[PDB]
């Protein structure tokens, strides 16, 4: 009996040990993904807009081209 | 010992955390200045009233929580308010920008700038208690911070804090008083992020307190202060027990034990009565059988839905004010008789009572009237599931055509998150369907 | 707090901009010294939203001015608020863009959108909290079309995490007769699909009507056309410059009205329009900005369905009539409003009324009937593409056909993307 008693308790403990420590690699997990995706949706925006000054810089290319033509 | 600390978050929490703390204060006879002259222990003691109040050593009462938005509109009405000089600045915490309606700017973008400064400051908080029972949160459902960054804070109190109960009140949103198109989005994110950390929640349905101050109280457009100030009474008979002492009087743990049969069912309706106004209640004497009678009433429920339509697992009776067994017992055998009581099979249709003999408090110059007794009932029903369905029902309509989901995704969310959370209520809504099924 | 950067640019820009800042200068009693005059602190408690507070309590507009030419330029500063402007802020070029949007967008305005923009990092690294910014520009221009859009791209590279609104002013031949505008604006709104948060679509065609129509003009002018303009600027504008309970900015604004990030194209409205020459109540108010003969865009919203709707109330008049008139225009055109997005007309009241108004009504709506707008631009686009008139104006520039053709099949994607909403339900 005093050995179930020690078990129940040690249950107890590792089960809100369990709990504590699920959280806590599912908030880090949440919180690196969503900052992943964020990042990389700033990056896209961002590529895209960096590849509109490519092509302004090209545009302005064919003009200088031209005119001395 | 068995000290409570009350945490408020975003504009519904603080208003809300306004009233409550306001109504507090008239109760326990604490003036704004934090000064409550009936009490003679200077710089502590282990009265009731010490699980929500703190005691400085210059005889300030000082309230054990913690206000925090992501602006600083709603939280300066505070730190300018009538109020001001009850809390200490550290306990008022705010940013520079909101989430902008947006669960995952309240939960990722906006909140983690300052989720590690509202924890430190709630640290700071239990180190002054003796014996931490639980948390307090106050929150909207359809608020970005509301709904994201109370989410973020629930998952970091399990962690620092680990079962240690936490209690929710909680704003579900109405149409008559909304404030964003995408609330039905941030109220099953964060419900489907809050169920498993959460041990117990009262929900408060804005159009239930709407039509009750229309009804009950002839106010024709209600403001958020008569909202909040009759939510307030609410909450206030809710802790009564854990600020009062009483022979009569029982913890809400032990009617806790009663409301929440499995771990996901912890969601009980709340009804008050009487809800009347001075100029009805003059020469009108409530009874116990009177306001009793009023609980069973589904116009004055805290959410709209139809226990007659449903079975009961718990009935609680909270009374407060001028109450005797002798009534409560009559007026509760009249009731059995008369209703439309179903329970479900396994578990006992008793009834459990609650006497306060602190009389309630009205805020002078509001629209409630002060009376004799009041009563709040607490009860877990099926019937409950009916605001699950209403709300899980907006977001399909919605979430169906994809409508608002790019400004999630654009602060890092993703789609699965969204039909996870969205699979998650349909869980509940079939896990309350099960439990009222009768055994085989 | 927070603040909202201004930015017009272009003629047409810098028009409206200027009637702009002098309405709500006197909504927050502002002499064109930049002092304050006013009598209610009302007009105090959000002032930093638009102003900037200098020394000796002189509130300087948080504007810049940019233009390819100084003519537009120097009638503002010498017009009646001309003074109270910062004077650095005053950016202007020499060549001009001729209307030519290729000029704006990439020879002439990317000379000189380095200059403004480090105009711009002055005055948003002096901001507590930026909201974002605000754009007044034409669309059949070229310094309004072509640098505006040009600003926008090098805006939102800077500051990817704000938001980027734009009073865009639609062209018509109804009010300007140069051939090559439905190139210039198609060229914008390809530009403004992509790199916008919320787009007020003022509609020259729409404007005109109003005026020729309901005002009785029988020759509008640009002045006219401006007094609407204002009018609706000052509209949309009150929640974010007045208090209340909603603490309106700019993303709140963007994350209710905009289900799906392209379709941004609202359609402003405004009530009462009355002329000189002639007691409203509220369910005259609200049925009057919710015709078609009140919206400040050439369409018909019976001819769509409403994503969303915004609406805002100003002037002392019962709130619960407001309540009540609105939920009863909702009702009665259930049909008008899609089924899939619960809750989508939102109402503000504000107690302080427009200049000379006792009460008024703004109307500001994401209908499916703003390809209408869309529509009339892109038949004029490909009337002249099909014969590809007047395209050595901007081939000249450095462009080609396939940028013209991507205008075209782009904005021609958003109609079918507007009509693909119109047509879902929720079974
Ligand atoms: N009962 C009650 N409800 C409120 C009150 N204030 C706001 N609400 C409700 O809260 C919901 C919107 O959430 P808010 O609390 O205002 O938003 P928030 O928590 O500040 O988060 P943000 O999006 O960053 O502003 C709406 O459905 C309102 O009905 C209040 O004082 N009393
Ligand atoms: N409503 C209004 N429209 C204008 C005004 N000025 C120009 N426009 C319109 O803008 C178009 C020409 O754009 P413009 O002002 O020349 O742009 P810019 O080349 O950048 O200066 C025409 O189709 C006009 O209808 C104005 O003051 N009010
Ligand atoms: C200055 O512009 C405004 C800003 C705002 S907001 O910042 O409160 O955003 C919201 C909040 C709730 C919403 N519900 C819907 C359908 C749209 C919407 C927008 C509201 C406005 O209308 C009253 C505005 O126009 C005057
Ligand atoms: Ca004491
Ligand atoms: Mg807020
Ligand atoms: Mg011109």
């Amino acid at each position: 009996k005093r050995e179930h008693e020690r078990e129940v308790i040690q249950k107890a403990i590792e089960e809100n040990n369990n709990f504590i420590k699920m959280a806590k690699e599912k908030l880090a997990q949440k919180m690196e993904s969503n900052k992943e995706n964020r990042e990389a949706h700033l990056a896209a925006m961002l590529e895209r807009l960096q590849e509109k000054d490519k092509h302004a810089e090209e545009v302005r290319k064919n003009k200088e081209l031209k005119e001395e033509a | 010992m068995r000290e409570c600390i009350s945490i408020h978050v975003g504009q519904a929490g603080v208003q809300i955390g306004n009233a409550c703390w306001e109504l507090y204060c008239l109760e326990h006879g604490i003036q704004p200045d934090g000064q409550m002259p009936s009490d003679k222990t200077i710089g502590g003691g282990d009265d009731s009233f010490n699980t929500f109040f703190s005691e400085t050593g210059a005889g300030k009462h000082v309230p054990r929580a913690v206000f925090v938005d992501l602006e600083p509109t709603v939280i300066d009405e505070v730190r300018t308010g009538t109020y001001r000089q009850l809390f200490h600045p550290e306990q008022l915490i705010t940013g520079k920008e909101d989430a902008a309606n947006n669960y995952a700017r309240g939960h990722y973008t906006i909140g983690k700038e300052i989720i590690d400064l509202v924890l430190d400051r709630i640290r700071k908080l239990a180190d002054q208690c003796t014996g931490l029972q639980g948390f307090l949160v106050f929150h909207s459902f359809g608020g970005g911070t509301g709904s994201g960054f109370t989410s973020l804070l629930m998952e970091r109190l399990s962690v620092d804090y680990g079962k240690k109960s936490k209690l929710e009140f909680s704003i579900y949103p109405a149409p008559q008083v909304s404030t964003a198109v995408v609330e039905p989005y941030n109220s099953i994110l964060t419900t489907h992020t809050t169920l498993e950390h959460s041990d117990c929640a009262f929900m408060v349905d804005n159009e239930a307190i709407y039509d009750i101050c229309r009804r009950n109280l002839d106010i024709e457009r209600p403001t958020y202060t008569n909202l909040n100030r009759l939510i307030s009474q609410i909450v206030s008979s809710i802790t009564a027990s854990l600020r009062f002492d009483g022979a009569l009087n029982v913890d809400l743990t032990e009617f806790q034990t009663n409301l929440v049969p499995y771990p996901r069912i912890h969601f009980p309706l709340a009804t008050y009565a009487p809800v009347i106004s001075a100029e009805k209640a003059y020469h009108e004497q409530l009874s116990v059988a009177e306001i009793t009678n009023a609980c069973f009433e589904p116009a004055n429920q805290m959410v709209k839905c139809d226990p007659r339509h449903g079975k009961y697992m718990a009935c609680c009776l909270l009374y407060r004010g001028d109450v005797v067994p002798k009534d409560v017992n009559a007026a509760i055998a009249t009731i059995k008789t008369k209703r439309s009581i179903q329970f479900v099979d396994w578990c006992p249709t008793g009834f459990k009572v609650g006497i306060n003999y602190q009389p309630p408090t009205v805020v002078p110059g509001g629209d409630l009237a002060k009376v004799q007794r009041a009563v709040c009932m607490l009860s877990n029903t099926t019937a409950i599931a009916e605001a699950w369905a209403r709300l899980d029902h907006k977001f399909d309509l919605m979430y169906a055509k994809r409508a608002f989901v790019h400004w999630y995704v654009g602060e890092g969310m993703e789609e699965g998150e969204f039909s996870e959370a969205r699979e998650d209520m349909a869980a509940l809504e079939k896990d309350y369907e099960e439990v009222g099924v009768d055994s085989v | 707090m927070r603040e909202i950067v201004h930015i017009q640019a272009g003629q047409c820009g810098n028009q409206i901009g200027a009637k702009f800042w002098e309405v709500i200068s006197d909504e927050h009693g502002i002499d064109p010294t930049g002092s304050y005059h006013g009598d209610s602190d009302l007009q105090l408690e959000r002032i930093n939203v638009y102003y900037n507070e200098a020394t000796g309590n002189k509130y300087v507009p948080r504007a810049i001015l940019v233009d390819l030419e100084p003519g537009t330029m120097d009638s503002v500063r010498s017009g009646p608020f001309g003074q109270i402007f910062r004077p650095d802020n005053f950016v202007f070029g020499q060549s001009g863009a001729g209307n030519n949007w290729a000029k704006g967008h990439y020879t002439e305005g990317a000379e000189l959108v380095d200059s403004v923009l480090d105009v711009v990092r002055k005055e948003s690294e002096s901001c507590d909290c930026l909201q974002g910014f605000q754009l007044t520009h034409s669309l059949g221009g070229g310094t309004g079309s072509g640098m505006g859009t040009l600003l926008i791209s090098k805006i939102r590279e800077e500051y990817p995490d704000r938001i980027m609104n734009t009073f865009s002013v639609m062209p018509s031949p109804k009010v300007s007769d140069t051939v090559v505008e439905p190139y210039n604006a198609t060229l914008s709104v390809h530009q403004l699909v992509e790199n916008t948060d919320e787009t007020y679509c003022i509609d020259n065609e729409a404007l005109y009507d109003i005026c020729f129509r309901t005002l009785k003009l029988t020759t509008p002018t640009y002045g006219d056309l401006n007094h609407l303009v204002s009018a609706t600027m000052s509209g949309v504008t009150t929640c974010l410059r007045f208090p209340g309970q909603l603490n309106a900015d700019l993303r709140k604004l963007a994350v209710n009205m905009v289900p799906f990030p392209r379709l941004h194209f609202f359609m402003p409205g405004f009530a009462p329009l009355t002329s000189r020459g002639s007691a409203l109540t509220v369910p005259e108010l609200t049925q009057q900005m919710f015709d078609s003969k009140n919206m400040m865009a050439a369409c018909d919203p019976r001819h769509g369905r409403y994503l969303t709707v915004a609406a805002i109330f100003r002037g002392r008049m019962s709130m619960k009539e407001v309540d009540e008139q609105m939920l009863n225009v909702q009702n009665k055109n259930s049909s008008y409003f899609v089924e899939w997005i619960p809750n989508n007309v939102k109402t503000a009241v504000c107690d302080i009324p427009p200049r000379g108004l006792k009460m008024s009504a703004t109307f500001i709506g994401n209908s499916t009937a703003i390809q209408e707008l869309f529509k009339r631009i892109s038949e004029q686009f490909t009337a002249m593409f099909r014969r590809k008139a007047f395209l050595h104006w901007y081939t000249g520039e450095g462009m080609d056909e396939m940028e013209f053709t991507e205008a075209e099949s782009n904005m021609n994607d958003l109609v079918s993307e507007y009509q693909q909403y119109q047509d879902a339900t929720a079974d």
